[PDB]
Parts: structure tokens; C-alpha cells; sequence
């Protein structure tokens, strides 16, 4: 008799009720009039009420007990008979039951690893599936000296706690509150969540890839409501006709109440068997490592065990507090994706078939209104409005309704208090194209003329074939009340010298979310960038932000920026890199219509060689606030890289002309028939005009930056925080370096620019670094004696030196600047801030 | 050719003393 | 207020507090049993409840009744008349604790007082009939050796022991040519099978407040606590408001799908708390709509009522306004019944909605588990209920005096250890799937 055979509780099953479990009700049809009623039940009932009520006792005394003997014994009694305790099933599944039973082994048992493999864990009694990391399962498995040993149990206990505690996502730019990472791995529930990186695939699908069934809704058509005809009365029409839509309300929550009681017994019980699971499976984990520990100590000799101190009830202890701490996060996890599945995958479908039965609804009400038109007398006008009224604001889904338990209230509110639930489009980038994280599954097609890379940035060109297509999801819930807000980032090239009048004048569409001409609007003429909402009527408001055109050095121009969009009952705002810009109101507009299709394309009078670069379009369906922006801002300006002057990923055997941050408009020349760094001024823009003022950026010397070492990470060519380099310029055909002078007696010095040569007095190893916390594309290069040492030299700058005659900027390294670096709110303007400037495509001079 | 680097580093040890 | 009577197993029998009674399920047949009168109209009787039951099947078999129940069995228990007194005296403190606090004296007066209607569906409006099974039970009245003479009396409810598995408490009603009184606003003789030590056991995995327990995991349940559930079950049924509408039915096509009974929407209403959300708004209208249709039977019958056929001693008026009280109807100037429809509401909603396990639970301070859906440890026993060091009156497992009266410590299986006794997985019968690994 082979085969592996799993002997499984019924009682450790998953509960899923049957769709005939549900009532069927809402499709009968209703008949309204003068008189009809609403009709609801509160499950509740007041205890203190119920104490104090001196009425629910009876106050009439109890009648004799005593009667007439019974004759007539007819009566049914019910039978009973026993069942077998075993059912045998063969399943080619490996799901929760089979990926528990793996981590556990037999009592006799000596000398237990730990492995990866889930196959090696049920053929070998001595092998234990565990779900923590590599470095766990190695450090579990070692053997060491006795000496030794009391450390090797003071770590692995250590790192059981940390790794039992992860409880954040590795892509920091990831939109996901909260996530514990090694579920997957611990019970391969749902569609195979052990294979493949977990988090990843979370973020593509949601909570639905943990749920081991998706169950089939019961979502009834709505049944006609059929109104009486009072044609005698005034008065009792108008009673019907609001009877009709107080009625209406009745339908939407019952409808709400029928979605609640499916995913509680159908999709929470699920997702309740996963938190028991984990406790178990993390309680298993800790029961191997003590049965590890406690094999491993006895195999030292007696007196070796009184060099060792150890305490196995504070392991014990130690280990349940790393497991409890465990368990809070993942139902927090657990419960806050059982209540998205409900919002995202239930609650819409839900309202697709209210929405069509206020439409029927609306048809109705009208033609009766006009069937009654002459005993209305004129009064009619009013209640067709009324009808308009009622049914164009629709009721919003309250989970407090239809429960008193707390637990779920407090499921509910904690949800709706994170903000990344309030998305409700995210496009991002997966497998060479452009798809919808938001969880409520819009539609999206990039034609071929949308150029993409795998950093999130898409670009728009003048090609007809250059566009994108978004056809958002028509069931989520803001008509009149405008409550939502756009965020994205945008890089927008330089106008053209000779063609300035085309810039300045013409204004061209970007993003049009339009239908029956009503909607909103991105646009862009020149320097500035235009919001507009426009409603039913075809009434118009904007606002807008524009950067300024006549400046040294912009920090707009061709540079990557974040811009986020603003909508509510007074205001349109925008927000330029988390800091409140513009402010519009917007009261005297009604209805705008902002379910259209989006379509990513330029549109106007445009130059043949446009183009815009975007990246991370989002929307919100509430207004952020300040700090949400800015928030969002940081989150989304985080690298492991550095940047370049435009704001793209810095690299290494890239052509850069260099930028001083403190000294805006200077550059770095060599000298003539000399080796060091002469500092000129830059030469500004030439002729003509009036409207426009720039200073030049490709001038100075070609610098570029190379790897020390090829011992490393040889996949891309991208600089990264705390890199060793070599910082080297081109001079005439050849390739110099940047140096200095190993001794440095004053507190500046200049610097030692020279050809490619081993020399014993120079130093030539910088180390890249970026001390400001808050986002920049400035970074800092710092000199150092050799990689191993921690003594730091100075810092690369520029300072005015004095030589006398019978004063002059110098490329220099300095002292002063590291004593600075680490004040409070950081100095963006210090001489050390520098920023590589490649050349552009959108930005020409 | 080494005597490149020479003349170099003497027109530097110049610069900084002056 | 409600009074609790004193007895032992062994006094005599007087035919009035201590009687022989033939009950429903014996019918004609000569099986009488000793009967302890613990208040009006509330039976003990201290045996096992072997009605539908084979001998056999009272002993540990490799089959099972229930596919949800850890089942233990115990063929012994009940089987001497002082492990009879036992169970009586334990009864009597449950029942003692059950009245210490308002909220519980009011379901046992709402029980004490809600009489059976005298009669059925079957029986004309114009009748009382006392001579059916769900209204009236015999004792047997006659001396030890000498024919036998009886005599009949009304009941509310009658508690025996347990049935095959200790462990599995059950409330029973009463059905005559497949149609049952309690179910269609009559009411009718309640029974219940009750084992007092063998309790459920129960954790609070998903709590993220008190989550304390050493391996020996999790908390054992108060058995007055489980006693009052059951209560509310009996309650329901003397009002003739037991429902039976749409039940939620568990899913059984794949292999990982749990397997149990069809459940009524009552269950869930009697939990309380979370569950009662599951029974959707329509469901909820029409079981309300049913038993205010089966309650206009009841005030109809009450206007046509003009004679008893069955037992000449009843005053056909006293009846008329008992009953009236109960389901509190209301009399016009003319001495007509109708119902007035603000007093229903709030009937309804008190017996339905007000009596719960989570409402009770939270009132005496006793820890339960968090819903119906959720998972089930095995039973274990409880040393000795009649020992006010482990259990009294006042507190139950959670006294003061002890320090166990925070975070629920005297149901702690990991605190309280001197309270209980774990059972051999060698006498619990449990429903399982074997698994067998197989490929394409």
C-alpha cells in the first residue's frame, strides 16, 4: 500500500456555503402606493432594555399542571444510525493540509534538518520543510565547537524572531500597505502561492490568489416596481411617487446585505482557516529549532555542558513572543485582504445591476409622471426634477448597516483610513507593457508607437500610432460632488530657439477622459501645464502651473517633476513636488462626467519632432491631502542608483558635463599648460528675443565615470550610493583622471587632473555618496587613502584661492565641507553638491 | 613615456606652493 | 422571582415534586423513569436519553454520528443511582447560576411562563385538545406492584442526561403526522440531552488583545454558558416560533470543502454576535412575515375557542387571557383579540434578537468563542463542578478570591490546569479525509 495518505480533520476544512444557501427575494416585483411602507429588521436588541422592561414578565399567575392522562400517544421519533469516520479521496493537489503535514515528524526520532525542498520533506523522516529564508535553513543546519555554542543559540533564536517579523515589501516603490512575505511558502494555499516570488505576484492579482475557491455569486435582476394609478387624487400620486423612491433605497440595501452574508460564509471563513494554518505552521518552525537546539546540546560531553549556559524555558519564551508579534501581523494582512476582496470583487458586480434597475426605474417614474401630467396641474415640472434628483446620487456601502461585531467594524474602518485603497487606476510596467495594479481591473492597450522601459517611463510622439487606450471600469462609485485626484511625473523638452512663436502660442492635449463632451483634460502650451473640467452643459474651469522661461538654470526644464491634480466641492488644485501651487474654485460647475475612456495621445497644432516622457499615472477616487502628496513624492523618488541633471539613472562609461549646485553658473576647464581645474563662467544664451534667458550646459570639460574593480555585480552599468569609482575626463584623443595630493596640510588644496598612471603620492579612489535625506540629483565625491580604510580625506568642491602678484576659483578638495554635511536640514546650496549633465535630446543649444 | 607624468607633477607642486 | 427546588436521588416519591413519568418518546409503552420538578413546568430526569438509539452504539465504535463533532462516548456514565445524584445536584447549581444575575432569572421566568397551546394544527379553532403528546405527559401514580393508575400534567421542559455522545447537548421538539406545533406558533414539551462535565473546548487565534496559552492551547467553556444556548433553543420552541426557512448548506464539490448539516437561520440568531449577518435581509423579512402569519392563527383561535373535549376542569377564560399575555395580543371594549403590531415587533425581536449566547456571555463574564464558523479543540473534563475552589455560583471558573477573574484566567487551559482533565484520543470518534498523494 504506497502512496503518501494525509489524515485530515473535517474540522480543518474550509467552509464554503452552497449558492442555494441565498435568497432570491429581490427579483419579485413590488407593487407601490399611497400607503406603501419601507420594510427593515435590525438583528439587534438592547440587553439593558431587556432588563429593565416591566412589561416582558408575565404578571398573570401559572394555571394547575395538573389535567387528564394522556390516551392518544401518536407521535414521530426521530432514528438514529452511525456513518464510517473515514472517507478515502486521491487528489493530485498540495494545498494547505499537505504543506503542514511536511513540517512536522515523529517522536523517535534523532538528528532533524531543516530544507527548502517540499518532496525531500515527506519522503525523509528526518528532514523538515521550513518556509524562512536560505540563510535560516543553513544556520539551523550548522555544527559547531562548544565554545562556540551558546552564541550559535543566541543568534538562531535572534533570527527566528526577525525573520517570523518581516513584514514589508522589498520594492519600496511597490502601492502595498502592508504584506508578510513568507505566506506563500507556508501553506501553498490558493493558485500555487509557493512557486514564484509571492509579493510579486500579490501585486499583480490582490487577495483572490490566496483563496483556495472563487465563489459564484448570487447577484438577482432587480424586479419592476408597479405604481397605482390615483387618478382622482393629487395628493397620492405625489405619496406613490416618493413611496417609489424610498422603496428604491429598501432594494440597494438589501442588495448590499445579500453581498455582505456571501462573503462572510463563503470568502472570510476562507481567509480565517489561512490565520489558523499560520499559527500552526509557525509553531512547528519553533518546535524543529527546539528539538535542533536541545539534539545538538546533548551530543557534547558532560563536562562541556557545565562551559555552557543555557535556559530552555527562555528559549521557549523568546520564541512565542516572536511568534504572537508574527500573528498580529498576518491577521491584520489577512483581514485587510478579505475586506478588499469584498470592495473590489463583490461590491461592484453588485452595483452593475442596481445602477441598470434605477435606470428602469427612472424610465417608470417619468412616463407616469406624464401619464398623469393633467391632475399633476403643472406641478409635474417639480416632481420630474425630484426624480432626476433622487436617483442620481447613489447609496454608499456601510459595513456598520448590516453588523454590530466589532472585530469586522474595525476590519472596515482600518480600511478605509489607508489611502492606497482609495486607488482606483495604477498603471505600471510588467513583461514589456502597460497594465492596471489598482485591483479593479481596467483595461488597457499601448499601440505600437508608445515606446517603454522597464524604469516606468512611457513615451508620447507625434506618430499616429503613438497611443494608449484606458477603459476604466464603469461600477465604481462622483457626478455632482467632484472627490478625486491625479498624480503623475512628466518630463517636458526645451522649446527650439528658431521656433519660439509655436511654443509660446499653441496649446496640444496630452491625457482626454471625455464623453458626450463632458470630462477632464491635460494639456500643455509651453511652459505651462493646463487642468479642465468640463461639465454637460460644455462650461469650462482650469488651472494651471507655469514654470518660469527666463531663468540661470531651471529646475522644471527637461527635468523630471511630480505633479499631482486636486478635485473637490470648492477647489482644483495642483501640487508641484508635494508644494501647493495653484488653486481654482469650482462651484459654478454641475456634473462632470469623468467615467470616459482615457486616451494617452498628443493632440493639436504640434511640431512634427514632439514628444513627452510620463511616468506612474495614478488616480484617486478622494481628495489627498498635503501630506499624502508629499508622502507620495519621497516614496516615489527612492533609488538604490544615483540620478543625472535631467532626473534618469546615473552611469557609469557615460559622457557628463558637470554642475555645481553652489556655484550655478561656473564650470571646470583645464588650464593651460597646466594640471589643474581652472573655474570660468558660463556663457549665457546669445541673441534676439525678449521672452526667453538660459545659460549653457554643454561646456566645461567631458568627464566620465568608470568602475574600480570588476569583482562585483556586472549586470548593469548603473553608479549606485557608496560605489567606489574613478572620476575621468577626456583631453584632446586621451582619457585623464582626477587625483590628489596625499599630503594636505591647509584646509583647501586644488586638485591633481593628469593622465592614467600608478603613481605612489596621489590618491585616486573616490567613493560617490549622497548625504541629503529629502530628494535631489545632487551627489558628493569623496576622497579616501584605499577602499579598506575608514579615515576620509576631504570632499571635491571649489574654493577661491589667493596667490599673489608681482584671487582665482580652483577645482579643489576640502575639509570644511565634511564638518557640514550633516547639519540638520542640509545645505542644498554647498560647493560640494555636484550633478552630471549628459547630453539630451530635449534640451538643444 | 613616463617623463610626461614628471613635468606634470612639478608644474603642480608649483600651483600649490604658490 | 424564580425558586429553585432541593432533592436527592434516593427521596421518595410523592407523586407531586418526585414522580414516574412516561415520556413523549416512550409512547404507550411501559418505560417509566424518576422525575425531579427543579421549578414549575422544568423536568430533571437523571438518565441516559436512548430514544432512536441502539444498546450497541453507546460504546466507541469506528464509526460516527456527526461529521462535525470530536465525539466522546462513555457507556457507564449514568449507571448508579449516586452518580445519578450527582448529576441532579449539579443541575441544580447550574441552574442556581443561571438566576444569580437578572438577564438569566428572565429567560427562565419567559420559559417558566410560556405555556404550550392547548392543541395543534389539527385541532378545530373552535377547541382546546390537552389530549396530545406535545401538551400533556402522564405519571404513573399507582404503588409499586398494583395496577397502574395515572393521571396527566402540563410540562414546558424536560432535561435528560446524554445520549450515545456525552459531549453533543441537543434540544429536541415534538412532531405529530409530520408537522411539529413549536414550528407553527403553538408551541409544545421542549426536551433536551445534557452532560454537564464534558465541555467544549475553544481559542482565539485571530484576537489581537489576550492571546496567552502554552501549547496545551486555548480555553474550556463554562457549562452554564452552554446550558443558557441551549435554554434559548427551548425557549424559541414554547413560543412556536422555531425557524424553518432557507438554511445555509456548505458547498461538498471539491475534497477540501467542509462537510456538515444544513443550517437553520435560529442557530445563527442564537450565537449572536457576528453570525446573525450571514442570514440576508429578504431571509430575515420572511421568517418574521411567518410567524406573525402563524401568530393571526393564534388570535383567530383565541376569538372561536368555546370549549375544552378533552378535560372538563378548564376554565376556557382563564386560558383565553394566559395566552393572551404570552403572545401579547391586546382586547378592544367589546372583549375581541387582535394584534397590535408595535407589541410584536418588539416580542419578536427580544426572543429572536435579545437572548444570545454573545449577549449572555458578555453579561456574566464568561469567555466564549467568536462565531459559529469558527474552529473547535476536543472536549475535556471538568474535575468537580461541586467544588466552590474551582467553580461557583457567583463567578463560575473565574473567581476573585483565586486571582482568575482577569483576561478570563479560570478557563485557561494553560493557567487553570488543576480544573481539568484532557480525554484519550483512543475514546474520541472524529470525522476524517485520508488524502493520498496522486499525479495526471
Amino acid at each position: 500500500a504506497p502512496g503518501i495518505c494525509i489524515d485530515v480533520d473535517n474540522e480543518d476544512l474550509f467552509f464554503i456555503a452552497d449558492k442555494n444557501s441565498f435568497s432570491d427575494d429581490l427579483s419579485k416585483n413590488e407593487r407601490i402606493e399611497y400607503n406603501t411602507q419601507s420594510n427593515y429588521i435590525e438583528n439587534d436588541f438592547p440587553i439593558n432594555e431587556l432588563i429593565l422592561d416591566t412589561d416582558l414578565i408575565s404578571k398573570i399567575e401559572l394555571p394547575s399542571e395538573n389535567t387528564e392522562s394522556l390516551t392518544d400517544f401518536n407521535v414521530d421519533v426521530p432514528v438514529y444510525e452511525k456513518q464510517p469516520a473515514i472517507k478515502k479521496i486521491f487528489t493530485d493537489e498540495n494545498t494547505i493540509f499537505q504543506y503542514l503535514y511536511s513540517q512536522t515528524f515523529p517522536l523517535d526520532i534523532r538528528d532533524i534538518s531543516l530544507t527548502s525542498s517540499f518532496d525531500d520533506a515527506l519522503l525523509f523522516s528526518n528532514k523538515v520543510y521550513s518556509f524562512f529564508s536560505m540563510d535560516y535553513i543553513k544556520t539551523a543546519n550548522k555544527v559547531v565547537e562548544a565554545g562556540l555554542f551558546a552564541g550559535w543559540v543566541k543568534q538562531i533564536v535572534n533570527d527566528f524572531v526577525i525573520e517570523a517579523n518581516k513584514s514589508n515589501t522589498m520594492d519600496k516603490i511597490a502601492d502595498i500597505s502592508l504584506i508578510v512575505p513568507y505566506i506563500g511558502l507556508a501553506l501553498n494555499v490558493g493558485n500555487e502561492t509557493a512557486k514564484g516570488n509571492f509579493e510579486n505576484a500579490f501585486e499583480i492579482a490582490g487577495a483572490s490568489i490566496l483563496l483556495e475557491f472563487i465563489p459564484e455569486l448570487l447577484i438577482p435582476v432587480v424586479g419592476a416596481f408597479l405604481l397605482e394609478s390615483y387618478i382622482d387624487n393629487k395628493n397620492k400620486i405625489i405619496k406613490t411617487i416618493d413611496n417609489a423612491l424610498t422603496k428604491r433605497n429598501e432594494k440597494w440595501s438589501d442588495m448590499y446585505g445579500l453581498i455582505v452574508a456571501q462573503w462572510l460564509s463563503t470568502v472570510n471563513t476562507q481567509f480565517y482557516t489561512i490565520k489558523e494554518g499560520m499559527y500552526k505552521a509557525l509553531n512547528y518552525q519553533a518546535q524543529a529549532l527546539e528539538e535542533i537546539i536541545k539534539y545538538r546540546y546533548n551530543i557534547y560531553s558532560e563536562k562541556e555542558k557545565s562551559n555552557i549556559n543555557i535556559d530552555f524555558n527562555d528559549i521557549n519564551s523568546k520564541l512565542n513572543e516572536g511568534i504572537n508579534q508574527a500573528i498580529d501581523n498576518i491577521n491584520n494582512f489577512i483581514n485587510g485582504c478579505s475586506v478588499s476582496y469584498l470592495m473590489k470583487k463583490m461590491i461592484p458586480l453588485a452595483v452593475e445591476k442596481l445602477l441598470d434597475f434605477d435606470n428602469t426605474l427612472k424610465k417608470n417614474l417619468l412616463n407616469y409622471i406624464d401619464e398623469n401630467k393633467l391632475y399633476l396641474i403643472g406641478s409635474a415640472e417639480y416632481e420630474k426634477s425630484k426624480v432626476n434628483k433622487y436617483l442620481k446620487t447613489i447609496m454608499p456601502f456601510d459595513l456598520s448597516i448590516y453588523t454590530n461585531d466589532t472585530i469586522l467594524i474595525e476590519m472596515f474602518n482600518k480600511y478605509n483610513s489607508e489611502i492606497l485603497n482609495n486607488i482606483i487606476l495604477n498603471l505600471r510596467y510588467k513583461d514589456n507593457n502597460l497594465i492596471d495594479l489598482s485591483g479593479y481591473g481596467a483595461k488597457v492597450e499601448v499601440y505600437d508607437g508608445v515606446e517603454l522601459n522597464d524604469k516606468n517611463q512611457f513615451k508620447l510622439t507625434s506618430s499616429a500610432n503613438s497611443k494608449i487606450r484606458v477603459t476604466q471600469n464603469q461600477n465604481i462609485i462622483n457626478s455632482v460632488f467632484l472627490d478625486f485626484s491625479v498624480s503623475f511625473w512628466i518630463r517636458i523638452p526645451k522649446y527650439k530657439n528658431d521656433g519660439i512663436q509655436n511654443y509660446i502660442h499653441n496649446e496640444y492635449t496630452i491625457i482626454n477622459c471625455m464623453k458626450n463632451n463632458s470630462g477632464w483634460k491635460i494639456s500643455i502650451r509651453g511652459n505651462r501645464i493646463i487642468w479642465t473640467l468640463i461639465d454637460i452643459n460644455g462650461k469650462t474651469k482650469s488651472v494651471f502651473f507655469e514654470y518660469n522661461i527666463r531663468e540661470d538654470i531651471s529646475e522644471y526644464i527637461n527635468r523630471w517633476f511630480f505633479v499631482t491634480i486636486t478635485n473637490n466641492l470648492n477647489n482644483a488644485k495642483i501640487y508641484i513636488n508635494g508644494k501647493l501651487e495653484s488653486n481654482t474654485d469650482i462651484k459654478d460647475i454641475r456634473e462632470v462626467i469623468a467615467n470616459g475612456e482615457i486616451i494617452f495621445k498628443l493632440d493639436g497644432d504640434i511640431d512634427r519632432t514632439q514628444f513627452i516622457w510620463m511616468k506612474y499615472f495614478s488616480i484617486f477616487n478622494t481628495e489627498l491631502s498635503q501630506s499624502n502628496i508629499e508622502e507620495r513624492y519621497k516614496i516615489q523618488s527612492y533609488s538604490e542608483y544615483l540620478k543625472d541633471f535631467w532626473g534618469n539613472p546615473l552611469m557609469y562609461n557615460k559622457e557628463y558635463y558637470m554642475f555645481n549646485a553652489g556655484n550655478k553658473n561656473s564650470y571646470i576647464k583645464l588650464k593651460k599648460d597646466s594640471p589643474v581645474g581652472e573655474i570660468l563662467t558660463r556663457s549665457k544664451y546669445n541673441q534676439n528675443s525678449k521672452y526667453i534667458n538660459y545659460r549653457d550646459l554643454y561646456i566645461g570639460e567631458k568627464f566620465i565615470i568608470r568602475r574600480k574593480s570588476n569583482s562585483q555585480s556586472i549586470n548593469d552599468d548603473i553608479v549606485r550610493k557608496e560605489d567606489y569609482i574613478y572620476l575621468d575626463f577626456f583631453n584632446l584623443n586621451q582619457e585623464w583622471r582626477v587625483y590628489t595630493y596625499k599630503y594636505f596640510k591647509k584646509e583647501e588644496m586644488k586638485l591633481f587632473l593628469a593622465p592614467i598612471y600608478d603613481s605612489d603620492e596621489f590618491y585616486n579612489t573616490i567613493q560617490i555618496k549622497e548625504y541629503d535625506e529629502q530628494p535631489t540629483y545632487s551627489c558628493q565625491l569623496l576622497f579616501k587613502k584605499d577602499e579598506e580604510s575608514t579615515d576620509e580625506i576631504g570632499l571635491i568642491g571649489i574654493h577661491r584661492f589667493y596667490e599673489s602678484g608681482i584671487y582665482k576659483d580652483y577645482f579643489c578638495i576640502s575639509k570644511w565641507y565634511l564638518k557640514e554635511v550633516k547639519r540638520k536640514p542640509y545645505n542644498l546650496k554647498l560647493g560640494c553638491n555636484w550633478q552630471f549633465i549628459p547630453k539630451d535630446e530635449g534640451w538643444t543649444e | 613615456k613616463e617623463d610626461a607624468f614628471s613635468k606634470l607633477k612639478e608644474k603642480f607642486m608649483n600651483e600649490l606652493h604658490k
